[PDB]
């Protein structure tokens, strides 16, 4: 509900650890349900889901091993305990639904888990999509003027240093006078493939959960 | 069958731990906080635990029985294989 | 040819101009259709049509005219950059539907034509809302990081300049040493909370769109 959509806007992202699939989730699991809202880089989708629909989703996949409702909403507590927040994912990118096919085995016999994500309407990505992604996004952006200028006056500071003494120290963190845009333009080329090809999430997540954390404003 | 695939989502751990714990409950052992609950119905003769926790009763297992004809049966033979083991023992320890 | 599609993945962000509230309507005009995903961050539309059916829209939305389907076709490419292709737009931000409102107005008699940009579809929501907004995001964030560490050399490139010799006489004016997560613990409580703002889109083209544009390769 609101509740775990809430926290959702407050707990960060967090990759969905398959190696298949850049299944950035952002995990969320409280009672009641939880919120893992996984995207596909394909397909928008908000799992605001509660512990009926939890373990209703749980049960579609499955065919011969279930459990009471709240019996499946804290097995797939459990179920991110060692490895998100059991530790087998999967999902079929190609599904409208997100069925993250999680293959987490209890008994020795298949259990299915799908951590299946309501397809997000237009007017649903703003809750989780745009607003802390996008509000981390101008956050970072802010984040790279602020520190451009700070960088170009530090180095008006350390030039007026050479100006006034010819020292030299280390020569090993010594700093190229820094351009904003060609920061930019040399982090296009390596960088890039991380970004535009996310692959794992991984250096989003333990990067800008800090700006997760107080994206939430909105 | 059935009794014994749903019961590991009741008690909702991951794998491994659930057949060793339907084995141990078969088996002598049984846990303090894991403990195999045996809520046999002895009359009606249907053995099963459940390590009941988080927000609902968790069945962790279930494994039905037949209850046999003439009791003292199976009785005496368990008490006779104790007291054959028992005399092994004691000739064996002697010798020993 | 699909090229609607790969148009709308490294789609320009154009700010509609309108009487009302602005989104941005970004589409890339071909002479075969367009695309216009109107990603104002707040709700996302998508106009996949052709070329054919969005000139007989305009032909029968035009009350009496004789126009050959190539006049709206350059009409259309007018609003390659969805700025202004005549009257002034405006949108419907209420349904899955945008209603891009284009009176064809040159002084005459009433007339009233308009865009129907449908459902619009999460596979380009992804490549407008989700993938490289996720890919920008990225790289902002490793900016930061890249940031973080030029930050800390000219820190201690100015610190290791104090200490040996050459100080600067200005005392009032110089900064203590200085590093960046003194900037991120002061930008979390401070400028990410306010640098989390979505708007009408215009807060992508003033400092998220360059960096898209940058990221439009995946």
């Amino acid at each position: 509900m609101e509740e775990l959509e809430q926290g959702l806007l407050m707990q960060p992202w967090a990759w969905l650890q398959l190696a298949e699939n850049s299944l950035l989730a952002k995990v969320f699991i409280t009672k009641q349900g939880y919120a893992l809202l996984v995207s596909d880089l394909q397909q928008v989708w908000h799992e605001q889901v509660d512990t009926s629909v939890v373990s209703q989703r749980a049960k579609e996949l499955n065919k011969r091993l279930t459990a009471p409702p709240a019996a499946f909403l804290c097995h797939l507590d459990n179920l991110l305990r060692p490895l998100l927040k059991e530790a087998t994912f999967s999902c079929d990118c190609v599904a409208d639904a997100l069925i993250l096919r999680v293959r987490s085995e209890l008994s020795g016999l298949p259990f299915y888990w799908n951590f299946h994500c309501m397809l997000a309407s237009p007017s649903l990505v703003s809750q989780h999509l745009i607003r802390p992604l996008m509000g981390m996004s101008l956050a970072l952006q802010c984040q790279v003027r602020e520190l451009a200028t700070l960088l170009h006056m530090k180095d008006l500071e350390i030039q007026d240093y050479q100006e006034s003494g010819a020292t030299l120290i280390r020569d090993r963190l010594k700093t190229e006078p820094f351009e904003e845009n060609s920061f930019l333009e040399q982090f296009m080329i390596e960088k890039l493939p991380e970004a535009c090809s996310i692959g794992d999430g991984k250096p989003f997540v333990m990067n800008l959960q800090d700006l997760y954390m107080a994206v939430t404003t909105q | 069958e059935s009794e014994i695939s749903q019961e590991a989502d009741d008690m909702a751990m991951e794998k491994g731990k659930y057949v060793g714990e339907l084995r141990k409950a078969l088996l002598s052992g049984a846990g303090p906080a894991d403990v195999y609950t045996f809520n046999f119905s002895k009359e009606s003769c249907y053995f099963f635990f459940e390590k009941n926790l988080k927000d609902v009763s968790f069945r962790l297992g279930s494994f039905n029985l037949e209850k046999v004809e003439n009791p003292a049966e199976v009785i005496r033979e368990l008490i006779c294989y104790c007291l054959d083991t028992i005399a092994e023992n004691q000739a064996k320890n002697e010798h020993l």
